[PDB]
């Protein structure tokens, strides 16, 4: 027997006007998967009595904000933890009804501190009420959870075998002032370009994500890691082009576009789909695509690996898509799909669901959008056992193709480069003289030493 | 084997495009979107008594992504340049879009529909005559269309199919 609802609003029964769920049940756990319910309904299941439902708390915790604030969150969860009494019955209601809800409460605010703590970074009342709270929490079953919650809170206020041999080609160690696409090793751009681009895709996080908050107004503020990671892999794809269209000299050029698949090669041993798009983006861009005479002097073997890795991207994804459910990691993402399924999944579904005239939120919009978060986070576990070079990693991270022109500016210089290395038929193809004072053959993509 | 027509939605981020592509292929009456299933992109139509499929490539969320657009807009054969009724900018970047797609395609009469989208109830700072008289300078058609209403959205791509037709 539950209190009235008049003085304890979780004690309301459920019904299809506050509570409605999926036919499925939750794989592993047997568990019903809710569709949408009230605020009151979707915290009473947070902190369900009956069973603990760690999917729906780790769903909730990720997603919530869009739908509730962080300071009415944690006035509901306090609400829920305060249940007032409606002997044999009594015995039972503190063992089988206060005693696991009041502990499911307690493991929601140990979630929320350990993998939300920027709620409490961003507003320190929040953090000052949660630790009132923590405060006043009273029981010997109590304790254990207490001192857990209160241990994180401080640290967060606080706050393998040998890799291959790094490879050296033209460039020597030290010798920065020489590194270029072609006097550094095919095999080391690749790593330390992997290295770069594992990290930036690491450092993502769901706060980023949700909420489609990297395509609004205050994106920079939001979204710093993920732009920082876009921004890198445009730079790389305009470095690659400028490389290819200031190369003016027809057999430089060709050497220039077969180091470039030659680095692509590498990025498919590494499983780096970032730097393999990064490459096939460069490739189909309009001042590349067009430089007929330089791609019929590439080898077959060569242009068959360019093909391949463009079809990854034909499709909307096909092959990429089962490519990468295929592997295992460490692995580099392309993250624009994610991007793109988050946004349309919270815009292409309802924030609200109305059922006999009440507005019940829609959870499953959220779950959608949690699946893909958690997709994300599989991928930023593992590291690859691959050894920094600390001076080529600082070389691509300084790389400025623009420099200080904008993006049209830019990107026309590159059109009208192409058109002047190879001109717009029947225009004659002109002779250029050569830029490089080193040699042009590849030391290839097979390690040098065992 | 019927037609399949390689439609390529164009436009600024942040501003409710995804919702044109998203109304379209959403059968009204069913609000519930799948972005990661074929069935979401994909779309059997007739178009003036001829059945054809429209395969709609929409990169919505990948705007930073800028030396991807190349790539993306030459698997189209047509194209939705989309600004937002609400959103000048938007409206102004359409210029820039166009070139490219010119630019990548490698034509000056590339089979293109303007596209107004009234994404929310904030306030029209783009006039119809605006977006009517750019459409006419470039010599292609103007559709406005409604994201809470699905109102335009079907004669927004049927305009685009029969431009291709046409073309
Ligand atoms: O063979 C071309 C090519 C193929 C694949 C990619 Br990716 C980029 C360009 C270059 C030469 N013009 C035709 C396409």
């Amino acid at each position: 027997r539950l209190p009235s609802a008049d003085v304890y609003r979780f004690a309301e029964p459920d019904s299809e006007e506050n509570i409605i769920f999926e036919e499925n049940m939750q794989p592993k756990a047997g568990i019903p998967i809710i569709k949408a319910g009230t605020v009151i309904k979707l915290i009473e299941r947070l902190t369900y009595h009956m069973y603990a439902d760690p999917n729906f708390v780790r769903t909730f915790l990720t997603t919530y904000r869009s739908f509730c604030k962080p300071q009415e969150l944690l006035s509901l969860i306090i609400e829920r933890f305060e249940i007032p009494e409606p002997s044999a019955e009594l015995k039972r209601f503190r063992k089988e009804y206060i005693q696991p809800v009041q502990l499911r409460v307690l493991n929601v605010c140990r979630h929320w501190v350990e993998h939300h703590f920027y709620d409490f970074e961003r507003d320190a009342y929040l953090l000052q009420r949660m630790e009132e709270f923590i405060g006043t929490v009273r029981g010997k079953a109590m304790k254990k959870w207490v001192e857990s919650i209160t241990k994180i809170i401080q640290r967060k206020k606080i706050a393998q075998s040998s890799p291959p041999t790094v490879e050296w080609h033209i460039s020597r160690p030290g010798h920065i002032e020489t590194f270029d696409l072609l006097t550094l090793h095919p095999i080391e751009i690749a790593r330390q370009l992997t290295l770069l681009e594992s990290d930036l895709y690491r450092a993502v996080q769901p706060s980023e994500l949700v909420g489609s908050v990297w395509t609004k107004e205050d994106k920079e503020i939001n979204s710093p890691n993920l732009l920082k990671m876009i921004r890198h892999t445009t730079n790389l794809t305009l470095w690659f082009e400028k490389c290819i269209v200031e190369t003016e000299n027809l057999e430089e050029r060709v050497a220039v576009v077969s180091r470039i698949i030659e680095i692509l090669q590498v990025f498919q041993e590494l499983n780096n789909f970032n730097g393999v798009l990064e490459v096939v983006s460069a490739m189909n861009s309009s001042p590349v695509y067009r430089l007929d005479h330089t791609f019929e002097q590439i080898p077959s073997r060569q242009k068959k690996i360019l093909e391949e890795a463009h079809e990854l991207s034909e499709d909307h994804y096909k092959k990429y898509l089962a490519k990468l459910r295929s592997i295992n990691p460490p692995c580099v993402p392309f993250f624009g799909i994610y991007l793109t399924n988050i946004l349309k999944t919270e815009e292409g579904n309802p924030e609200v669901l109305k059922r006999h005239g009440k507005e019940l939120i829609n959870f499953s919009k959220r779950r959608k959008v949690a699946e893909i978060t958690g997709e994300i986070q599989q991928y930023q576990n593992q590291p690859y056992c691959l050894r920094v070079e600390s001076d080529i990693k600082r070389f691509f991270e300084n790389l400025n193709p623009m420099g200080n022109s904008m993006e049209k500016e830019f990107t026309d210089y590159l059109f009208n480069k192409s058109l002047e290395i190879e001109p717009r038929n029947p225009k004659p193809l002109p002779r250029f003289p050569k830029k490089y004072s080193y040699p042009l053959k590849s030391p290839g993509v097979r390690p040098s030493n065992p | 084997h019927m037609t399949e027509y390689k439609l390529v939605v164009v436009g600024a981020g942040g501003v409710g495009k995804s919702a044109l592509t998203i109304q379209l292929i959403q059968n009204h009456f069913v609000d519930e979107y799948d972005p990661t299933i074929e069935d979401s992109y994909r779309k059997q139509v007739v178009i003036d008594g001829e059945t054809c499929l429209l395969d709609i490539l929409d990169t919505a969320g990948q705007e930073e992504y800028s030396a991807m657009r190349d790539q993306y807009m030459r698997t189209g054969e047509g194209f939705l340049c989309v600004f937002a009724i609400n959103n000048t900018k938007s409206f102004e970047d359409i210029h820039q879009y166009r070139e490219q797609i010119k630019r990548v395609k490698d034509s000056d009469d590339v089979p293109m529909v303007l596209v107004g989208n009234k994404c929310d109830l904030a306030a029209r700072t783009v006039e119809s005559r605006q977006a009517q008289d750019l459409a006419r300078s470039y010599g292609i058609p103007y559709i406005e269309t409604s994201a809470k209403t699905r109102q335009g959205v079907e004669d927004a791509f049927y305009t685009l199919v029969r431009e291709i037709r046409q073309h």
